[PDB]
């Protein structure tokens, strides 16, 4: 047993906290009155993150007739990736809420929820096959819904959360039929040679269907402009809780599916081209639609939304590793600033002041400060990202257009110009101590701050695969300079005092005001009504 | 209630400087903007007519839309 | 944070440059 | 469940062995 | 910290009176309110509302906003509001 | 099985001999009965090969000379663990009713009421007449059970012209069961599988049975007989309704529709594909309409068992077992979620709907344990209903999926309603007018949720040890349907 | 409060100054 | 619509007989 | 778990014989998960042809995958 | 060379292309711990082969 | 959990679930899939 280990933390934080006391790991039961923390959890769960490849097997689950019994996970060049990652960003969680926990008392069955969450996520990362996976699939949707209201303190916020969580589960059932379809034409569970089985050969033109259906799967679990769950919603819970369902349930376990599937989307290239257009499509459009927003939490998910339509973009160019990498960096990156925000949505805990433009931007931590690292090193810079892992895949949307022929997307499918714009939008816009983010709560940013080579080069631990010959690529090289102009724009024009173009608050020409797309997309996306 | 509406009539002052102030960080801009408007809800009210005073309150009302 | 640990903590940035100037290196 | 994990801990040993 | 006891919320009706646009700082006082001796009306109202709002209170509902009508009402509101 | 069979019935009778007011010695000497029943249904589960055609334990005494229309006893497969949930539920029921006095609802009437194995008696019923007799012969114990102790809404009744189409629907039933008994002399379901029919009768028969059955089993349009039967059914006889009343439908189906007409099943797939389906969709867009609790439950449960329906057509081995899993999981799953529901009437002593509020106050276990069973009625991954759908859903194994696609709306709004339903309920801080009385849960309350909580993970993760015990039973049925 | 607002430029990198001039010293030593 | 959605039950029945004419 | 090959004596048609009737039903399942458990040995091999390679892990036996799928016809 | 170098190397990588030197990458990217300097010499001697291959195919590109 | 505090009687259904509990696998195998490693691992023989 090496992965059910948060399933157990929560399965006696779940009963035993509230019976336990003082201490409750083995002894020292109820000498005091309980005051019961995620302790056992933590120091239960810390020993995974050292993960190492070293050839490991399976072991039973549920063993339906049609299935198999004995699952789990082989090694290769994901898996132990994958692992690592979920279990630093669930350790990171569970610092920061027994941070920001300790007021609620539903704090202790909370946090239960939060590594049933991590439980959940992990059946996806390591489910060796896909019906292991559903189980993890529909968990997640389950588990983001827990921890959705646990703050709880509004009602008809629920009221609509439920109208939210129709999607989670419309996505849910995109992979069920799509899996069900699998089953109907493959007959097995086994990743490797399946692609060679479909690779060859209703509508009759089936097999793109279903690959197009797990993506319509790993499109309802998620939450980005149109598919969006948890944007209206998902803030009144713990910054950590939107942390976590906007990393790792909105796209990283929905992508970890399509790259254990990535052969299945090989042997279509129909199926590559429909996920590339909805992809390029959902970035270029959450980028877009993203202006003028006025909060002090939302933006980071007014983020996220295109941060993540350009990754599945990537995904769906055939450049799964690519995006994969990507999506490391990009939890890492969005889980710090995401941890930054609970550390400023803290400080209006302690006061109820906006400040003026010197403290909307530190005030005066240096375990916070780094907020300005994981942005800027997230914006799309030379110094670990921009042309790694979006502007070389830009590279390739070139030749994109040089294929499809339309010179209006991939030329701008870089949308630092608007995540820039919105970075700032957060980034600008009674006393209390100088000491506001607490030492539980910053250990964490400092160690993620720490976390910002052999997997962002790709092309060398798995070099020249049959199709997976991209890169380099016979691509003009001009986009090595031209759109690290439009991140110079987007980050000189933001520093002065009014970066809305003077006129746009009202509308053009004196038509309806309700044609603007506000109440549009930020309610289901509200495209065609 | 042309004059007991300071309740009403007053209210939106604060909304009308917040979501002025909701486009930048707006601190001389709509501090500037949110005197003006108290001065100008302030002049306003003038007439001792229903019907004036309510033609008023719908100039303050596109205003607050702004 | 606690003001001996501030001073050595932030590093002066001076590793983020030296990513800035291998990545420079790298570059031409 | 700390001493429990513990045991829950030998018998993943055993069902590690047994994958071993 | 401190509780917010009855003069805790008479200091925070004290900095509301502070608030000396067009109010003299003598005519503004617990019981002398805006409208009393320094002279109020629906614009130096609000404007003492919107002084007040961020300094006490926090809690006080926009359709009531004249109720208050003098000092030691806002004194009760800093007294009585779930924020201190 | 020849002595350890008919345990309730020498219990209840023999307690039939003790008035005894003091309450005391008939409920324990009844849970005792019931108990042992259950545990000997269990050694019988133990007593099981997965191996045979045959049925497992077979037992018979002549009941009508010529013809030997006699009780045939076989267990094997679907009926193995059906009489176990049987036996699992009916203590539930006994347990329900360690109430102190219990006097006007005479504690030993109930307990000779519940303790009538005849549900014992038609699962392991083996020839169709006397099957036929005890799901309609179960409704007199059921119609005593519904209202006698049962929760007075309206006057005591059922929709008079829909109760006429039931009982009719089942006499009509009756009219086939005969045409097949002197069809061919064939007395007994081994005979009746072995025996041909005319592919012109077939479908009449089919539909025939369907009557009955489809009025058993909740299709849409005769399935309103649920609602109105458990908002004013008592504790205890909600948890036998979902239980056991609903699986007669799917298990009548099981046994004397499929292996039994397989050219007239054949030829009415795609009609039960959409009723079952449009089924789903209607109740599971009604939970909008009805605010009333018990009838979210059993239209919760009307949509299972229409799954039931959408997955029993097929020769899919993984088909039947999901449809029979399902099953499984819906006595498991609905009767505690009508456990549930009794408590918290009972605790709250108020039959409106809105008046549920501040529960993680009052009964906060009540809560967690709510949970635990809404998880399942909508099918969390991971549960045993889960594993019962999804085969359901695989059914369309060597399928063209198309019926997949509407079991699609009806699980996906499904499971909305149920999140928004026990959200609706256990939601906000919604002070009532209780008094300050809380009721928390009981251990004999935590003990009877004990067992459904026990079944639903042990089958959940891992379902072995139900689809093993199975496997052989219908895929010997499926091939006669070859 | 007021002074963090004022020395927001020099907060905006914590060691500016410091850091060219410890970035100059290493390029001091690396050359 | 409720009738819309009996024959187009039925129509969809239908689609699984041009299934089995598909071969 | 002893169960025989031959089913008695069935005809075609299967009428006549209810007795080896039911035991063709009853063993000719028995052969139906004969094959249908080769499918599942056959698929437990194409697990270890994956395992043997690690470094292909799709080619070297994937022809021979094909193979094992031709226990299965009909794909349309 | 394909039965050897199916060995050590994902189906030879490419055959056309002729990538031809992953016989000791490979081992300096397996064989330590792969931690950043692991080896800068095969590193761009591979970079710089790649670099005339992408030379190579978009002169292909062109026509 | 007082047994000796009986005081609705649960000892009947405490020793019910302890009998459950010993309610063991009892290792019948006779199983089709048990029977299939069998028959067709001499099908696999015949390889």
């Amino acid at each position: 047993l090496i992965v059910f280990l948060p399933l157990l933390g929560s399965s006696v934080a779940g009963f035993f906290g509230r019976f336990l006391g003082s201490e409750g790991s083995a002894i020292m039961t109820t000498t005091c009155v309980s005051f019961s923390s995620i302790l056992s959890l933590i120091a239960f769960y810390e020993v995974a993150l050292g993960a190492s490849a070293c050839y490991l097997r399976i072991a039973p689950w549920i063993s339906s007739e049609m299935f198999d019994a004995s699952w789990g996970f082989l090694f290769d060049s994901l898996t132990v990736v994958m692992l690592i990652v979920v279990t630093s960003i669930s350790s990171l969680v569970h610092l920061y809420s027994i941070s920001y926990m300790s007021e609620d008392p539903h704090s202790p069955r909370f946090m239960c929820y939060l590594s049933i969450f991590t439980f959940f996520m992990l059946m996806l990362v390591t489910g060796d096959n896909f019906l292991q996976l559903f189980l993890g699939w529909e968990g997640v949707g389950l588990a983001s819904y827990l921890l959705i209201h646990f703050w709880f303190t509004r009602l008809q916020a629920d009221k609509a959360a439920i109208k939210a969580m129709l999607v989670n589960r419309v996505g849910d059932f995109g992979l069920a039929l799509g899996i069900l379809g699998c089953f109907t034409l493959f007959q097995t569970v086994d990743f490797s040679t399946i692609f060679a089985c479909a690779s060859v050969p209703m509508r009759l033109n089936a097999i793109s269907l279903i690959c197009i259906l797990l993506f319509i799967g790993a499109v309802g679990k998620s939450a980005q402009i149109g598919l969006h769950t948890w944007l209206p919603d998902a803030m009144e819970g713990p910054t950590p809780v939107s942390a976590l369902i906007h990393a790792a349930t909105m796209v990283t376990a929905g992508v970890f599916m399509i790259a254990r599937c990535s052969p299945l989307f090989e042997y279509s290239p129909t199926a590559l081209i429909v996920i590339t257009s909805a992809g390029a499509m959902t970035s270029f459009l959450a980028a877009t639609t993203g202006i003028l927003q006025n909060d002090l939490k939302r933006v980071i998910a007014y983020s996220t939304c295109s941060q993540l339509g350009y990754m599945i973009f990537a995904c769906g160019i055939s450049n799964y590793s690519v995006s994969v990498f990507h999506l490391m960096n990009h939890a890492f990156f969005k889980a710090l600033l995401f941890l930054s925000a609970g550390s400023v949505i803290h400080a209006m805990s302690d006061e109820q002041d906006m400040r003026k433009m010197g403290g909307l931007a530190s005030s005066f931590p240096l375990t916070y400060a780094m907020m300005l690292i994981g942005s800027l090193s997230l914006i799309g810079f030379p110094f670990l990202t921009g042309f790694y892992s979006k502007d070389v895949i830009l590279e390739l949307a070139y030749t994109k257009y040089t294929i499809s022929g339309n010179f209006a997307f991939w030329l701008g499918s870089v949308s630092v110009l608007f995540t820039s714009y919105y970075s700032f939008r957060l980034l600008f816009l009674d006393i209390s101590r100088c000491h506001d983010a607490p030492i539980p709560m910053a250990i964490p940013l400092i160690l993620l701050a720490l976390g910002s080579n052999f997997w962002a080069n790709s092309l060398l631990v798995l070099p020249k695969n049959e199709i997976l010959a991209e890169s380099e690529f016979a691509a003009p090289t001009i986009i090595k300079l031209i759109p690290i102009l439009f991140s110079t724009l987007g980050a000189f024009v933001a520093y002065n005092v009014n970066p809305v173009a003077d006129q746009f608050q009202r509308a053009f020409q004196t038509s309806t005001f309700c044609n603007r797309l506000y109440s549009f997309f930020n309610k289901r996306w509200f495209f065609d009504q | 209630r042309r004059a007991a509406q300071k309740e009403r009539v007053r209210i939106l002052y604060r909304r009308a400087l917040k979501d002025t102030l909701n486009w930048a960080v707006h601190r001389h801009i709509f501090y500037r903007d949110a005197s003006d408007l108290r001065e100008k809800f302030n002049v306003n009210q003038d007439v001792e007519d229903v019907d004036r005073i309510d033609k008023l309150i719908a100039h303050g009302e596109a205003e607050y839309n702004k | 944070p606690k003001t001996w640990h501030t001073v050595t903590g932030k590093g002066l940035c001076a590793v983020m440059w030296f990513w800035i100037l291998y990545r420079a290196k790298q570059d031409g | 469940a700390a001493a429990a994990a513990a045991a829950a801990a030998a018998a993943a040993a055993a069902a590690a062995a047994a994958a071993a | 910290g401190s509780f917010l006891d009855k003069s805790e919320v008479t200091d925070r009706v004290l900095s509301v009176v502070k608030n000396f646009q067009k109010v003299d700082p003598s005519k503004v006082t617990p019981k002398a309110n805006f409208q009393n001796d320094l002279g109020l009306d629906s614009l130096d109202s609000v404007e003492v509302v919107m002084a007040l709002e961020e300094e006490f209170g926090f809690e006080i509902p926009d359709n009531e906003a004249d109720k208050i009508q003098s000092i030691d009402l806002a004194v009760d509101f800093i007294a009585s509001h779930p924020q201190a | 099985l020849s002595g350890l069979i008919l345990c309730p019935v020498l219990g209840s009778i023999i307690l039939l001999f003790i008035p005894n007011s003091r309450i005391r010695l008939i409920r324990l000497i009844g849970l005792c009965a019931s108990l042992i029943t259950f545990l000997y249904s269990l050694v019988l589960w133990i007593q099981f090969d997965s191996s045979t055609a045959k049925f497992q334990f077979v037992e018979s005494l002549r009941w009508l000379p010529y013809e030997n229309i006699n009780f045939y006893l076989g267990i094997d497969g679907i009926s193995l663990f059906f009489v176990i949930l049987t036996t699992f539920l009916i203590p539930i029921c006994i347990l329900v009713g360690w109430s102190g006095m219990r006097s006007y609802g005479k504690e030993y009437i109930i307990a000779f009421l519940i303790c009538e194995f005849l549900m014992i008696a038609v699962f392991c019923m083996l020839d169709l007449l006397l099957f036929y007799v005890f799901p309609e012969s179960v409704l007199i114990p059921m119609f005593i059970i519904i209202g006698v102790w049962g929760s007075r809404q309206r006057k005591i009744k059922a929709a008079y012209q829909f109760f006429l189409y039931t009982l009719l629907g089942s006499l009509f039933m009756l009219l086939a069961i005969l045409l097949i008994l002197f069809q061919t002399g064939t007395t007994d379901l081994q005979i009746l599988l072995t025996t041909e029919f005319s592919e012109r009768r077939q479908i009449f028969l089919w539909i025939a049975f369907f009557a009955s059955f489809a009025v058993k089993v909740p299709m849409v349009p005769v399935h309103i007989w649920l609602p109105e039967a458990h908002v004013e059914a008592p504790t205890a006889g909600s948890v036998i309704l979902a239980g056991i009343l609903l699986k007669f439908g799917t298990y009548g189906f099981l046994r004397f529709s499929i292996p039994m007409f397989p050219e007239a099943t054949l030829c009415f797939t795609p009609f039960i594909y959409t009723l079952s389906a449009i089924a789903i969709i209607y109740t599971s867009l009604t939970t909008l309409r009805q605010i009333d609790l018990k009838k979210i439950i059993a239209y919760s449960s009307v949509a299972h068992m229409n799954l039931v329906t959408i997955g029993m057509f097929s020769p899919n081995i993984q088909g039947i077992g999901g449809s029979i899993l399902l099953m499984l999981s819906h006595g498991l799953v609905s009767s505690a979620l009508f456990l549930c529901v009794g408590v918290l009437y009972d605790r709250h002593k108020t039959r409106l709907v809105r008046y549920y509020g501040g529960l993680v106050s009052t009964m906060p276990n009540f809560s967690t344990i709510f949970f635990s069973f809404t998880l399942a009625n909508m099918s969390l991954p991971g549960t045993s209903s889960f594993i019962g759908e999804f085969l359901i859903l695989v059914g369309a194994f060597q399928r063209n999926s198309l019926v997949a696609t509407l079991a699609a709306l009806g699980m996906i709004l499904g499971a909305a309603y149920s999140l928004w339903l026990y959200n609706r309920v256990v939601s906000g801080n919604l002070k009532p007018d209780f008094l300050h009385k809380f009721s928390d849960l009981n251990g004999r309350e935590v003990f009877i949720f004990i067992p459904f909580l026990v079944g639903l993970v042990w089958m959940g993760v891992y379902p072995k040890v139900f689809l093993d015990c199975m496997h052989t039973s219908v895929s010997n049925l499926v091939q006669h349907g070859k | 409060k007021h002074p963090m607002l004022s020395n927001q430029m020099r907060h905006a990198l914590p060691g500016l100054g410091i850091g060219v001039a410890a970035f100059c010293v290493y390029l001091v030593g690396e050359q | 619509g409720i009738f819309g959605i009996a024959l187009p039950i039925i129509v969809y029945k239908g689609i699984v007989k041009d299934f089995h004419m598909q071969d | 778990f002893e169960e025989s090959a031959p089913d008695g004596f069935d005809p075609e048609n299967p009428y006549k014989d209810p007795v080896a009737m039911v035991e063709m039903r009853e063993h000719i399942v028995r052969e139906k998960w004969i094959h249908i458990e080769k499918a599942k040995i056959l698929r437990e091999k194409v697990k270890w042809c994956y395992r043997v390679e690690g470094v292909n892990h799709y080619q070297k036996c994937r022809h021979l995958v094909q193979q094992y799928l031709d226990a299965t016809r009909g794909v349309g | 060379t394909q039965e050897e170098m199916s060995a050590a190397k994902i189906a030879l990588g490419s055959r056309d292309m002729c990538a031809h030197l992953l016989i000791p990458l490979n081992k300096c990217r397996q064989a330590e711990f792969y931690l950043p300097w692991k080896c800068e010499d095969e590193r761009h001697v591979y970079e710089k082969c790649e670099y005339e291959l992408v030379m190579e195919r978009m002169l292909a590109m062109k026509k | 959990k007082w047994e000796d505090w009986e005081l609705p009687c649960y000892i009947t259904s405490f020793l019910t679930i302890v009998i459950l509990g010993v309610g063991l696998n009892a290792k019948p195998d006779l199983s089709i899939e048990t029977w299939a490693h069998q028959k067709a691992l001499e099908r696999l023989e015949m390889e």
